[PDB]
């Protein structure tokens, strides 16, 4: 099926979220918990030890599907992620499996078209709403969403629309509002009574 | 001689501090807030142009 | 009546952003309502922004995505946007266009009112003098609200401004319909005002217009107009008292800056359009009492100042139209104070004539003027304590720092389910004014200090 | 291919600045090159800027001073700007348009490559693995550069960043324990640094490694924009089709962006933030991201941009976007150039974000991780003692704060100080780095683990 990325996929009911997104960590599950359906944020810089969370959420969560979005990233920082995801393992039923039996990736380097990096946040949220309508609990990691807002600043000047706040366009807090509101545990549209979820794990760079 | 160099270093420290704090809490925040108004009002003069 | 039939067009001579520019239109009317039919069969509605001879410029509400030039119908209704109003819309949940989403029926209209408003003669208005007891001590003991005052809750992103507002709707009363309007809010805020008005059992008095975050943007132009027209119907024709809650009025102006960008007018202050003052004055001024009618509209909009700047064009142009403001600050929010209300930039321009002898109590106007001057002074001594340290402070300035520890915990900090009366607020306010000796309360005269101070 | 004859119009409809606008053009391409010939005979070249029906707007490279709309003939090509690449252009000096200036002949092409270039497939990249050895101790010992890293040198006007760039090019090589080349692009240089670059690399015997692209300051400001794209398409022939390891030095990338801002405003575009174009992030990215190793080929491209920060500002949008795409910085410092230290490279702010992968056993040596962060701690603790000594005097410093001021007099004059012709190999920037770490006993070296302290300290 073919779906336009800027239209929300229809659900029956947008229920509240009452189940913890359980990582393997002791902090941020005993101290700062997240839910199945909730939206988080992370500072992603060099040497913060950021790659604990992007690989614990891929292996050890109760998520059934990971959708990793890399929007507008560096050259040799995207190739690091594409190098170590097809060798990360997970063990259910004792037998071991690669996590690339349940992840999809959306890789957008800096060298790409600028309009392909604007539509990498929206491509990864539409794929994540396709498995949410199956009844899975998708956990999506949008790495360095502040590179996406660097892409939207160009597309705003590509069409000659006036810059509003620090060069960014008028709709900076509104396309971030029309993205983090597609996350949530919903009741799916369909007959055999399923119930899925989408957790968006953002990543910002101040 | 030891209790008379105490009360000279006891008065000279309690002036310097009121002068590190008079830069941390009075002078340098006023120079930072006028910086955050020049980068704002000149974003406006680029936008009208 | 409109007993002529309507002209259905198929002449779309240009689409550009949120605009659809028609042509060969036969006598087009300004601020008309069209009804566009897309190629796939779905229907959006729009409004004319400019006519010029034979061509019209249509502001499509739901956005122009998918609209082409060949097979897009535009049926011109020949009328301005009129809403159907009734008294049986008290108890319903409409969306941002006025279509119901309560799984119920459409509104069976009692009348058809123009949503843009029709202004009231200022010679025949009543001055709002009767005070609303709101419970919350910061917006009652120092920033009192009368029935008919337009007064916004200035806040920012994250602060409990939607819990501050829902506390007022539980606690409002004298010393009563609710018309709620959500503009661009998230799902969790609209879940919160619903479940609070459900649990309170006041759902037969609430009329909710919800435009969520994924609802289309240019519906937010008409959402506070569709809500206020219901209010001006329920207050001036049904003689009811109305409390209108317009949350995130910041999401009004970002959808108004959006429609003026692709229209390419002359931009004003921070890219917002030129006509932003009279446009918020179109919305905020539909409030108050009138002569010969026993109903009233009390307005509480809710803002978000971006980067907590009170000199942004949204709180600075709102403060020129509304009568006072209620400030919600971030620094008291981090110090676990609810409600975090900064009384130093807060104001009620109708407080001066709504308090006093014969309305609340003799010493109301004197206590709030003294509780102002002690908080405004002890915040300056605190910034003098950071320079010279704790040790170089006189004994009449260890009193002003004593006040701030007892002002923002015993008077400001309330808890979300305290219904503190206007007398319980003042009786708190005098035990804070016994912190000082009698000969420092220099804003309170002798006639009130001889009776109210020594207890 | 393109076997049809070319149309030569004389239907010029107007001149307006550097733009010549033709009309009645038969199917004009975009970004196509034309060749204008003037009334008197002077042949100028230009690139098609905008087509619209039967029109073409042409931006003449060498200006429009003498063009009339009656007698000027503008011959169209039909193909876009391409370069001829060959492996025998290693050892030549070309200008910004790609013509030789070393009394050489025209390069016989092995290929005609489009200089705009296609991006690399992000799946087909490998993480950078081995070391590029420059010969400057301050960027090999403590700020090591991987194979495929993009690490800009941050400096200012008046500082000797141009002799650092010339000393890297004379001594860059592998990390020896036949496939190395250097593509040096010089944008916005004057004449007296163009004959510094042309004379240094040709009589220091290593012209055969380097392919020099010298774009002057008095040359056109459009020819400064195709200069780093000629240099990176040569580097992408030499590395991804001839399996060489190429080091690409782009000199004064803040002078590229002053010629890009000039070309943009003369294209009748409206400026963005700080006057620079709004597409400045995805314009440098088309230059910088032409780097890295590739999957299935034995070559690589490692880039060293060079910047000039105006007024030592870091929030300027030329260092802001370079630090946003590239991995680390080098920070040529001014307070070291006044104290007469060559090369004046500051250590404390500088960083290589891929340095921990370019070092180690079987890449450089086993202690290169533990030596570098130990010299970094003792350089920081000394520079606090360096200021503290002035506050309290020498009689108030102990036998701890004298070991750090006696190390600091020998770290700046033996590790940082090199001299312009002294190629310290990376095995000799550790023995330099150890005989400064012997001023301290083994009870003081906290950053080095004890297993390599037993193997390298006692000698």
């Amino acid at each position: 099926q073919v779906w336009p990325v800027r239209q929300v996929r229809p659900v029956t009911e947008k229920l509240p979220a009452n189940h913890p997104l359980l990582t393997g960590q002791r902090v941020l599950d005993a101290l700062f918990p997240c839910v199945q359906g909730g939206t988080t944020a992370i500072p992603g810089a060099f040497g913060c030890g950021k790659t604990v969370i992007s690989q614990s959420l891929s292996k050890y969560s109760n998520s059934d599907v990971i959708i990793y979005v890399g929007c507008g990233e560096r050259g040799n920082e995207m190739s690091e992620v594409l190098r170590d995801f097809p060798e990360l393992t997970m063990e259910v039923d004792g037998k071991v499996e690669s996590i690339m039996k349940r992840t999809a990736l959306v890789a957008n380097t800096s060298n790409m078209p600028v309009a392909a990096r604007e539509a990498s946040i929206y491509t990864g949220i539409t794929l994540s709403e396709y498995f949410r309508d199956m009844g899975y609990h998708v956990s999506m990691m949008a790495d360095s969403t502040s590179r996406w807002a660097e892409a939207l600043r160009e597309i705003s000047g590509r069409l000659a629309e006036m810059p509003a706040d620090s060069g960014y366009p008028a709709y900076l807090g509104a396309r971030l509002a029309s993205f983090y509101e597609r996350a949530g545990r919903v009741k799916c549209l369909g007959n055999p009574e399923r119930e899925g979820s989408v957790s968006i794990v953002g990543a910002v760079s101040p | 001689s030891l209790q008379t160099s105490f009360v000279t270093l006891d008065e000279a420290i309690k002036i310097t501090n009121r002068r590190v704090n008079a830069i941390e809490h009075v002078i340098i925040p006023r120079i930072e807030r006028t910086l955050a108004y020049i980068i704002t009002e000149l974003d406006e003069r680029e936008r009208e142009e | 009546y409109l007993s002529q039939p309507r002209l259905t067009y198929k002449t779309v001579s240009g689409v550009n952003g949120p605009l659809v520019i028609l042509d060969h239109v036969k006598f087009p009317r300004y601020a008309e309502i069209v009804h566009l039919t897309l190629p796939d069969g779905t229907k959006r509605s729009g409004q004319v922004l400019e006519v010029s001879g034979s061509k019209a410029v249509v502001q499509v509400f739901e956005g122009t995505s998918g609209i082409d030039a060949k097979k897009t119908s535009c049926e011109f209704t020949g009328d301005i946007l009129r809403t159907p109003v009734s008294e049986d819309m008290l108890g319903r949940v409409f969306n941002g266009s006025g279509k119901p989403i309560d799984r119920g029926p459409v509104v069976l209209a009692e009348d058809f009112l123009d949503i843009m408003g029709q202004p009231i003669n200022p010679q025949c208005r009543i001055y709002p003098e009767e005070m609303i007891q709101t419970g919350i001590s910061a917006i009652d003991g120092m920033n009192s609200i009368a029935r008919g005052q337009k007064i916004p809750i200035f806040s920012a992103a994250g602060l409990p401004h939607n819990e501050i507002a829902a506390q007022i709707c539980r606690q409002a009363g004298l010393v009563f319909a609710i018309v709620f309007a959500a503009m661009g809010v998230n799902m969790e805020t609209a879940r919160f005002f619903k479940s609070d008005f459900e649990e309170n059992g006041s759902m037969d008095n609430v009329c909710l217009f919800l435009n969520l975050a994924n609802d289309p943007t240019i519906e937010r132009i008409i959402t506070p107009r569709l809500a206020l027209t219901t209010a001006e119907f329920l207050a001036y024709q049904c003689e009811k008292h109305v409390l209108v809650i317009l949350t995130d009025m910041s999401s009004y102006a970002e959808a108004l800056r959006e429609v003026s960008a692709a229209r390419e007018e002359v931009p004003g202050r921070r890219g917002f359009p030129g006509y932003m003052y009279t446009d918020l004055a179109t919305i905020y001024e539909r409030a108050g009492r009138v002569e010969g009618r026993n109903g009233s509209i009390t307005q509480i909009p809710i803002l978000t100042m971006p980067n907590d700047d009170i000199t942004h064009p949204i709180p600075d142009l709102t403060g020129y139209i509304t009568e006072g403001q209620i400030y919600v600050d971030r620094q008291l929010h981090n110090r676990q104070i609810y409600p975090p209300i900064n009384v130093l930039p807060s104001l009620s321009r109708l407080m001066k004539s709504a308090i006093g002898e014969g309305m609340t109590r003799k010493d109301h106007a004197d206590v709030s003027n003294q509780l102002y001057a002690c908080y405004a002074i002890g915040k300056d001594v605190q910034a003098m304590k950071a320079v010279v340290g704790e040790e170089a402070l006189t004994s009449d300035d260890l009193l002003y720092l004593e006040f701030l520890q007892k002002f923002e915990r015993n008077f400001i900090a309330q808890g979300p389910y305290e219904n503190r009366t206007v007398y319980e607020t003042l009786d708190i306010g005098w035990q804070l004014l016994r912190i000082f000796p009698k000969e420092m309360l220099k804003r309170i005269p002798q006639s009130t200090l001889s009776e109210f101070y020594p207890r």
